[PDB]
């Protein structure tokens, strides 16, 4: 009940009672660990935005980190650093333009690379995690290019060079698997598989298609590089899962988020991040509400709850704010992250119980994305 | 007001976000940083690049598409900010979706995104 | 008698007695039964047409006549962008002043002058006939209103149902008659959201009420001198079309080598394309776009030769803010976009589309 | 009473129904006149920021331009340009940073030049119109720099170039007088005179002392160039005016803007740009409201008239809002403009009646100064 | 909560407006954004100059010299903003003036405002 | 015995028994008209002393033992800063480890060893009463606890009032007993929140129970030599004062150039100014900081010589972070820093204000 700015009024006259010194300085973050989260403000669009990193635990900030112009944050799943991929003008919003890649230490929170892109190659989009992914080793960074054409641009993080573009299909978002090889979903249905080596036209198979043309998948599937399953759902809430574990793409049964009574209630999920999946438990979280079927980006107020295994559901939860994105913490108890990008406030459930923990509020403008590092 | 429940379009007002020729903006309508309708606002730079939708018009009850097309090369201008998505489909469908930053085209290669206008390009079909 | 004036001109249109040596008509060029356009091989293909003496080559290849009664008569708006007239590069005015020339033209018809076309018109019963009752007694009998009379039933020919019925797939479709296939309406979605539409389409904004898919501009593309062609027409390697910087009263450097945007309506069965014919599939036409936005190699390359596509004729003057979209389009685009333009075919023009 | 959404909503649907053709393009701003006005938002220190250009007759946004870290806007009188000082960074708040002028041309808002300042020498403060001046011939624009010490950057418009900076004693603001010559406030409660040339020390010159050491002079005074008249507040409302228009300084009989009674009752000028003058009616407009004596910054719900000559009250308007900075237009019937950094809006009054007439909201994020041209 | 009110401090919370440390603060208190009190958060500069005030702590009844100190090379946090002024004193009078961004002396040059701390300095006079 | 053990002290400090000739006690050079420091002209003016040889003089300037007894034992603190000790160095540990030096320093006292020490207080009837009363019969009959005993008696005597009394108008005004002049309150003004505040008070944040006006760390600020003090002491072109370096069992290269941040309090007497005495007037040793803030060409040159400052006699671990502070004094805040330095007189000297 005591709240972090009364314990620190208390501590603060504490040290002045009892002639405590201290020297005013820089602090450094603690250490990465499960509960840390970081939300991203696209701040609808502005030429600069801004990064939150939050202790989920405490409810607290942290620190942050600045952006250009629709920055794709990642960060590495063992904790040992965090990178954008981004983009600035020389007078603000006009002039010369230079994207870039930015690594930094996630304690210090210092720039420890700045990356040249060479011919302002990113994507420009409302933010995709998915549009710009590391490798499992972390040596590498693919971030997504749309103009003149679908491609793929590596960069060494390693070496902190940028190495090349990749002439691909007409395909869409970037999941690594290994070093040297990544999955896109194409525009016919299939996935495709990327191998690149340093140097060479890349290798690219398809998949067979499995999902027809009339069903649409939506910008923010949920992708665990660890568990190597992509989890991507439907406008209807229809749930595809792929294994990518093997290294190849193998299909499983597809599972239903709401039951043919709730659909034709018109149940269906909405918002920005709408699912998420937990490893450890093997279990998908879905943002979900009543509403019309071309109201896909509009916040939910409820999250269902189920089991990856079977499809059966174990949860519903009543969020009990607008809520346009969800994540989870990958320990064990873990948290369920509900962003209310109208609220720009994160709200802190306990996953199981889905009761409201604690809230982290006047997180920018427009705050859309939530990502958490991986590290069991 | 009720954000989920089905979009009901007019036609008296093109700075409100139920004007129906914003069927499927995503950003900020241009008419209220000093463009109009189917204008961009000094400074800026028009794109060529669009997306599109099939927008239904209450008045004469005919269906028509709107190419719109971006103002580029400001910051978003944060006036009369809108998010409809009336046959809005993911970016792997791109000719309909509202996410990207259509700046394709502009002059002096202007990509940042201030504001979008709605003009008409056909009938729906 | 609208209707009477254009009966005379369709009679007009499918006589060889206006060529020197009768042997050819405008029919012969403008085949009806290829849209108007000419089926017979040259020199260079079917690039340019042969005139009237069995050897001369045009420099230009033989465009349709469908829908250019739509055109309207050449002008400069307000933005001081030319439009409309008639020819590639607008020389004439309208339908009118138009159909004087090929008559005349040496390498075409051949005439020697109008008193030449007047005595051919002069020893036709029927023509004394329908002239007369048209334009009044003696017409005939003087050149200068023979040949005018002769040019206003052929423009009255052209502007009938007949040469613009509306009755393309993309027509039916418009009217809510029918549906496109998912290929067609994809094509149709990428043509309207992609530059095609900049310059092929009637209006900047709104419906248009007959849509022709030209907003009758001018326009340098960038395209290479046609080889064989330029052989065949003799107009020697040291030739450069200005295009509508030729129009007599045109002075203005800046219109060099634009040339008029054509309707894409039955573009699909009236190859080879551009002002020179220099491209024989629709597909190479639509790719040739992919040069000023795509980075790939093969963008450089005319898919019909393998070699670079090749210098422009006239390198000043490209439409490049229109041309330079930032984006290529896809295979699977291209696909998309011919079949779209397969829709915009006349009813009685679908069998040719095999 | 119909809205200016209503009527363009009205005219797009006639164009519609007559089939009128129009062609999608960038629209130029209407002429300069006395009713523009514009509104600079330093969004509370963000490190990018906007101008609005609005027209005060018609309450209607004509145009944006977007500045960097706390940018100084000029307006000239004239009508011919506006201009700004503003600062940039090659990371958006971080790296290297470029101090420069830009010029735009008044309807197509493009910029006529961009003027490189070295050494990163503007002053970084919340913004005050009167750090950043226009000579009145709009040949030479001047700024203040606060950092190592006190100076004076001239640079040429005409030229577009960076020309020097001036030393100056311990003295604050710039208000030109001629082609070659400004005054400035010093510590020590004087004015000085700066003459200066291309090279030289330049001369300079203290007025008589004006003011005691515990009379406070608010950061925003108002400055007439044309009538060359200087009004300057104190944080009690007490209004002193000088008279530059000689070339020279000259001390005018001081003003009280409240009465003893209102004074007494804790009424006090307060907000941002607390002080208006319109030149043809030679009248003061001023900001106040009843307040604690430390809370001279917070908004303030009146406004006082008087006449600048006698000092006798013409009106007390009650603004109905939460008024930060006010300023009016300069022609005959003059607008009072009264601008809330709280509520982001405009709210354009009749200057005379002291009525509301309309307001022109969504400014920003903490819209702060108003501007407009002298053009009569 | 009225904004002309006399300004009312308190000893029991250092993230509100009214903390008492806080009497000349104008920006965003630092412990918002990750910082605490009296020191700033990662990645942000501490600068040397400072500005001064002389705040009363109702704890113990005593006035102390606050020279408060910026935290630069950020963008604005956003976080807990606030504007008190008590003593402070026009631009004039630099040492007690709040509205200049008081970044001088941070590392790197930054001169960007992120936050301000509210370490104490000396007892008033 | 607090009491008797300072009184000890008290004679020791104006004893000149305790140097080689019998010429000079510690009050000669530490002489308390002027505030513990030495009005004598040598070689190079005020700037070093001379030893009880008459010829001998030192590298470093004599500083005040006004306030020493504040300073802490000599440590390393856990930011890794050095702090504390006596000597501009740091070598000595504490003042009782200081007081035996200028005894056995031959450019100083010059006694040849311990046992010289003691025979001379074994001469003095009043010292073999003081001394054994305190600290045991036949103390003075061991060279080394007779010298230990002396160091001992001398610290004490530093620590009493009469050496760090508190009484300057700066302590009388934190008292509520006066009020600052404009001036004086401008400069205090200037002092707390510029750079000054940064090395020259105790402590980061908080307030000081008996401020000196000295954090107690060590600070290159890039003082060039002086060099006709250097040309005094002998010690020759080539040599090189590594400050805290210098002490033995410092080996950290970091540390060369470092020297121990002086209390401010009395500075307005204890001129001239520095480690090695090179400014003259208290108003050159504030100019001096403007060298690493002002662009102006006066900031550059010394105004006592019209010529550079000069090089840095160590021209690396500079405390440029702190130095650099982006901002200039001009003329009225120097003018302000001299009258509130000047409040830190102790009030026993504030009539030697005027000279
Ligand atoms: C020898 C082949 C030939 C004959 C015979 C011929 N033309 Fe053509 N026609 C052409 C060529 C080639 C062009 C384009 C020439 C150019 O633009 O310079 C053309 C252009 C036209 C155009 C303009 C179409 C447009 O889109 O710009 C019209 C109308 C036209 N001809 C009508 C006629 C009429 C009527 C006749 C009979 C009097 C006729 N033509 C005879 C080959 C022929
Ligand atoms: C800059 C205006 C402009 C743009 C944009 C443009 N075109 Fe064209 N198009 C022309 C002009 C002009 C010509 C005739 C060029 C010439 O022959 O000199 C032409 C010719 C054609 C032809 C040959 C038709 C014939 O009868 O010979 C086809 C097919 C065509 N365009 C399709 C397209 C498609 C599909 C797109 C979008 C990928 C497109 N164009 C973009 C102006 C344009
Ligand atoms: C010849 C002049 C001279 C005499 C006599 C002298 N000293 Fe000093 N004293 C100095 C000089 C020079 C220094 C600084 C030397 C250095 O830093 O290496 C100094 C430094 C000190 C310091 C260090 C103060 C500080 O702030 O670091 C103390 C304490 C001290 N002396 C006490 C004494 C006592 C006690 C005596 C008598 C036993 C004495 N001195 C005799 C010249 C003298
Ligand atoms: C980076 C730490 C630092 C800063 C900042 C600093 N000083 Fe000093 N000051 C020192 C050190 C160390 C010395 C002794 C230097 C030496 O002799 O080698 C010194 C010496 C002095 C002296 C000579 C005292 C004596 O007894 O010789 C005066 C006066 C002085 N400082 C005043 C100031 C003023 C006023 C400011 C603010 C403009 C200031 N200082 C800033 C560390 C600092
Ligand atoms: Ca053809
Ligand atoms: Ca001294």
């Amino acid at each position: 009940q005591e709240t972090q700015g009364q314990a620190a009024a208390r501590a603060a006259a504490a040290d002045l009672a009892a002639g405590q010194d201290d020297e005013p300085r820089i602090l450094e973050a603690p250490a990465p660990d499960a509960r840390r989260v970081y939300v991203n403000d696209p701040a609808h669009f502005a030429a600069v935005t801004q990064q939150f990193v939050i202790d989920g635990e405490a409810g607290r900030v942290i620190g942050m980190i600045d952006g250009g112009f629709l920055p794709n944050p990642v960060v590495a799943d063992d904790g040992s650093f965090i990178a954008h991929a981004s983009t600035v003008f020389s007078r603000i919003a006009r002039g010369e333009r230079t994207d870039y890649v930015e690594v930094f230490d996630p304690v210090t929170l210092l720039p420890t690379a700045d990356i040249e892109l060479p011919d302002a190659p990113r994507f420009l989009v409302g933010t995709y995690p998915w549009m710009t992914s590391l490798t499992p080793d972390g040596k590498t960074l693919l971030f997504y290019q749309f103009s003149p054409a679908p491609a793929v641009g590596v960069v060494d993080l390693e070496g902190k060079a940028f190495k090349r573009m990749l002439d691909v299909p007409d395909c869409y978002h970037i999941f690594p698997t290994a070093p040297d090889t990544f999955f896109m979903h194409c525009r016919d249905g299939s996935l495709a598989k990327v191998a690149f080596g340093t140097e060479g036209t890349p290798e690219i198979t398809h998949t067979e298609v499995f999902h027809p043309e009339d069903e649409f998948l939506i910008n923010h599937p949920a992708y665990s590089q660890k568990a190597g399953r992509l989890v991507w759902p439907t406008y209807t809430g229809k749930i595809h899962q792929i294994d990518l574990s093997s290294g190849d793409a193998k299909f499983l049964p597809a599972v239903e988020a709401l039951t043919e009574a709730e659909r034709a209630d018109g149940w269906r999920p909405g918002g920005w991040q709408q699912v998420a999946y937990h490893r450890a438990l093997d279990r998908i979280y879905l943002l979900v509400d009543q509403r019309d079927e071309w109201r896909h980006k509009t916040a939910s107020r409820f999250v269902v709850v189920l089991d990856a295994k079977t499809g059966e559901r174990l949860a519903k939860f009543e969020m009990g704010h607008e809520i346009d994105s969800i994540n989870v913490s990958q320990d064990e108890k873990p948290l369920l992250y509900a962003l209310s990008t109208g609220d720009k406030t994160l709200y802190i459930h306990d996953a199981e119980s889905g009761e409201e923990l604690r809230s982290v509020n006047q997180l920018g403008h427009g705050p859309q994305v939530i990502t958490t590092a991986d590290m069991g | 007001t009720d954000p989920r429940a089905k979009w009901v379009p007019q036609d008296n007002d093109i700075q409100a976000c139920d004007y129906w020729r914003h069927c499927s903006i995503d950003g900020n309508i241009c008419d209220c940083s000093g463009g109009s309708l189917t204008n961009c606002p000094p400074g800026t730079k028009l794109a060529t690049a669009s997306w599109v939708a099939s927008c239904y018009n209450p008045t004469d009850g005919q269906s028509y598409l709107i190419a719109y097309r971006d103002c580029c090369g400001y910051n978003v201008s944060g006036r009369c900010p809108c998010l409809n998505t009336e046959g809005e489909l993911p970016v792997y469908r791109p000719e309909f979706a509202n996410d990207i930053i259509w700046c394709f085209g502009a002059e002096d290669d202007a990509m940042t995104y201030h504001c979008t206008i709605s003009p008409i390009v056909g009938k729906a079909s | 008698a609208d209707d009477a004036l254009a009966a005379l001109g369709a009679q007009l249109f499918v006589d060889p007695a206006l060529s020197r040596n009768a042997t050819q008509s405008c029919a012969t060029c403008h085949d009806p039964a290829r849209a108007f356009t000419d089926p017979r091989e040259g020199k260079a293909g079917l690039a340019v047409s042969v005139g009237d003496d069995g050897q001369s080559h045009g420099d230009r290849n033989t465009p349709t006549l469908g829908y250019a009664a739509l055109v309207p008569a050449f002008h400069r708006d307000a933005n001081g962008k030319y439009k409309g007239g008639q020819f590639w590069d607008g020389r004439a005015d309208d339908l009118k002043q138009q159909a004087g020339q090929p008559m005349l033209n040496p390498v075409e018809m051949a005439m020697p002058d109008r008193a030449a076309v007047a005595a051919r018109l002069r020893d036709d019963p029927a023509y004394r006939t329908g002239f007369e009752a048209l334009f009044g007694k003696g017409v005939l009998d003087d050149p200068e209103r023979a040949f005018d009379a002769a040019a206003e039933a052929l423009a009255a020919y052209q502007a009938t149902g007949e040469f613009s019925p509306f009755d393309s797939k993309y027509d039916r479709v418009m009217r809510g008659e029918e549906k496109f296939t998912p290929l067609e309406e994809f094509g149709y979605t990428v043509f309207i959201t992609w530059n095609c539409r900049l310059c092929h389409m009637q209006r900047k904004q709104g419906v248009a009420e007959r849509e022709t898919f030209t907003n009758f501009e001018y326009h340098n593309i960038g395209l290479p001198v046609n080889e064989t062609a330029r052989e065949a027409s003799g107009l020697g390697a040291d030739h450069v079309d200005h295009g509508l910087l030729a129009r007599p009263g045109i002075e203005d450097p800046a219109q060099s080598g634009r040339f008029k945007v054509p309707s894409l309506r039955n573009v699909a069965v009236t190859g080879p394309y551009m002002h020179n014919g220099v491209f024989t599939d629709l597909r190479t036409a639509i790719l040739f776009y992919n040069k000023y936005t795509s980075r790939r190699p093969e963008a450089k390359i005319n898919p019909e030769t393998g070699a670079p596509w090749g210098e422009p004729e006239v390198a000043r003057n490209l439409s490049l803010a229109e041309l330079q979209s930032g984006l290529m389009l896809d295979d699977g685009r291209v696909d998309a976009l011919v079949a779209f333009l397969e829709t915009l075919t006349d009813r009685r023009y679908e069998p040719l589309l095999e």
